RNA sequence: CGUAAAGCGCACGCAGGCGGUUUGUUAAGUCAGAUGUGAAAUCCCCGGGCUCAACCUGGGAACUGCAUCUGAUACUGGCAAGCUUGAGUCUCGUAGAGGGGGGUAGAAUUCCAGGUGUAGCGGUGAAAUGCGUAGAGAUCUGGAGGAAUACCGGUGGCGAAGGCGGCCCCCUGGACGAAGACUGACGCUCAGGUGCGAAAGCGUGGGGAGCAAACAGGAUUAGAUACCCUGGUAGUCCACGCCGUAAACGAUGUCGACUUGGAGGUUGUGCCCUUGAGGCGUGGCUUCCGGAGCUAACGCGUUAAGUCGACCGCCUGGGGAGUA
């Protein structure tokens, strides 16, 4: 009924009709999401989502835009999970051989910058590396120690996140999106329809998920 | 085309009575009264070209309903061309 | 004009499995409801009614068994422009037998499977495949 | 069959093809069975004989047909009766460069007559031909004449298409909307046929300001039968007749049905505090972008090139040739 207190669903623009049976839709020209849809939607979620998080997995939090930073770092951090919160990089599951060898530089240069030689012969390809460990940290940054192709995917926007549903789909993972009435529930396996903007509804709504991660057998 | 007073006196002529005004006899006369009434316009001017396909459209369609009600009543057919002269 | 009006009924089927629809309303008529029945026995859609008294409407409620849909291609045989009237032994199978073929015999609208068994050919109306 | 070849330039319409919906009758088409016939050989099947095979041969199947009789009556057709959701009529309005005839108005160009005035004007990349001390050009006044109608003017409107642009009158065609009434399938397409059909052109008679094929001169150039310049006749304009075509093009035939959306434009209208630059709906036509789908791709995309139905037109390698 009321999981969901303060979003009532939005966007005027660029509405999809894909999204009609998720729509209740009358104030103001904006459409308001059915969240006596939605509730039943993020039970589901929660449930399946509970069911491979106690199977030891790991889920890939996706959140590029703002300010779902540092939410999905505060969330999929909470948790012993993985995220993405700066751009997301085109082929980071479909291609992960390449982002492996990308990781493993992160890894070596984090090795090397805090312990190792880093104020060693050069003080401009010193900055030069350090900044290298800020572009490859903010972009590789949650899932630097995943080791693996996660076993499941939760975006926070779905037309905004496209590339990753995309190959998220390509892969046989399973997507968790929080589709708004813009969106596309393109192969979103637990569609959610809810509010992809609003602050207040990405942190009850990635509480109520990293909540329900961090419930294993324990 | 035609003025209020001349259509409701043709319905009043030909109809079962006034409000019976798309009966195929009915019609038909409208059609016939703006067909001669255009024979008066259409001697002068004759190179009015764009009233005159409005003209020859209900030529036709006074075609068409002479063939249905001939194919339907025939004695209304006969009375009907006997009363407006048709037929030459 | 409308010439075919079993054929803009299967059409009515055919763009509502394509788009996801519901259910199809469309006028009825005894043709329109034999052929219906069929399909409904048959399996290719979940439910007629006809309504109104003046004016009837059939509104056929149509299948989606998986997220795909259940009438694959109903395709109309028997057109206006050229009828096609075949006998017992000429009588065809569609996809194998996987799909009937609604023929309008003397005895009723059946299947190909049912006047088959029944001994007796007509009129073949439709393709349902 | 948008762009590869292929949608008549557009319509009206006869013969033709097709035809909403309900009931009754018929049973012509359709279906089922029966009978007669469909020569024999040949093909096919199961056997038999030549040592086998080819070959020969026994029996069947087949000969997909036609005729007659017996039935079935769902669909199509015939006939009779209806019914309104197709088509049409009436009432009231709306918008419009729809058409034809007549009149008028204002700017401007040219010409003519006159005043002022004086050495150039015009033209070009530059020039020259041309006009000009017989007084041009500039400027003011008066007049004549012809054609076109700035601004509004807008992927705006109307028309079947070609196309239609000052304002006013007369005659006239269509469209659309609102509520109600009436007819009751009267419908759709259309080979031959008939009509309309830009521009140029042709005939007869007018008109002739501007513009301008031809033509002439000056340049440019290697040449320049061109582009540029200065003149300039047919023609363009009117009346009547002919022609009968165009990249006559959305290179997309007509009519009807169904299938996610968004932003506009234009023209109706209903409702609701109008209490804005109101809100909410419902039609008609139209523009841009896009979804599924389709497409060789490009793109089309509820105005389809999607999903179907009816009828028409057309295509079949390039050239020769749309020619003889």
């Amino acid at each position: 009924m009321l999981k969901a207190g303060v979003h009532f669903g939005h966007q005027t623009r660029y509405w999809n009709p894909k999204m009609k049976p998720f729509i209740f839709g009358a104030r103001n020209k904006v459409h308001i999401i059915n969240l006596e849809k939605t509730v039943p939607m993020f039970n589901e979620a929660l449930a399946e989502l509970n069911k491979i998080a106690s199977r030891k997995g790991k889920i890939l939090f996706v959140g590029t835009k703002r300010a779902a930073s540092e939410a999905v770092k505060d969330a999929a951090l909470s948790c012993d999970q993985f995220f993405v919160n700066h751009r997301w990089l085109g082929g980071m599951l479909t291609n992960w051989k390449t982002v492996r060898q990308s990781i493993k530089r992160l890894k070596d240069l984090e090795t090397q910058s805090q312990d190792g030689t880093f104020d060693k012969l050069t003080k401009k390809e010193a900055l030069m590396r350090t900044r290298e460990l800020e572009k490859l940290e903010n972009s590789l940054g949650g899932i630097k120690d995943m080791g693996g192709l996660p076993d499941a995917l939760f975006v926070i926007d779905a037309d905004h996140e496209h590339i990753a549903i995309k190959e998220a789909n390509n892969l046989g993972i399973p997507v968790f999106a929080i589709v708004d009435t813009n969106s596309d529930p393109d192969g979103v396996d637990f569609v959610i329809p809810g509010n992809d903007d609003a602050i207040r509804a990405v942190t009850l709504y990635l509480g109520a998920v990293a909540a329900t991660v961090r419930e294993g057998r324990s | 085309s035609l003025s209020t007073e001349a259509t409701a006196k043709i319905v009043s002529e030909f109809g079962r009575d006034a409000n019976d005004t798309g009966s195929t006899e009915v019609q038909v006369a409208l059609l016939t009264a703006q067909i001669n009434h255009l024979q008066g316009h259409f001697a002068e001017h004759k190179k009015d070209h764009h009233s005159r396909r409005g003209l020859l459209r209900m030529v036709s369609q006074r075609r068409k309903l002479l063939d249905y009600l001939k194919r339907k009543d025939v004695a209304r057919y006969t009375q009907l061309i006997e009363r407006l002269g048709l037929r030459r | 004009s409308m010439q075919d009006p079993i054929a803009d009924m299967l059409t009515r089927i055919r763009n509502g499995q394509a788009a996801n629809k519901a259910a199809v309303t469309m006028p009825s008529s005894k043709l329109k409801v034999a052929i219906a029945n069929v399909l409904k026995e048959e399996g290719f859609i979940e439910d007629f009614k006809v309504e109104g008294d003046t004016k009837p409407e059939l509104e056929l409620t149509l299948k989606y068994f998986q997220g795909k849909a259940v009438v694959e291609s109903i395709q109309r045989v028997s057109r206006p422009g050229l009828r096609i009237y075949k006998r017992k032994d000429e009588l065809p199978k569609v996809m194998a037998g996987l799909g009937i073929a609604v023929v309008s015999t003397s005895k009723g609208v059946m299947t190909d499977r049912a006047a088959r068994q029944a001994g007796l050919g007509g009129e073949i109306i439709c393709y349902v495949a």
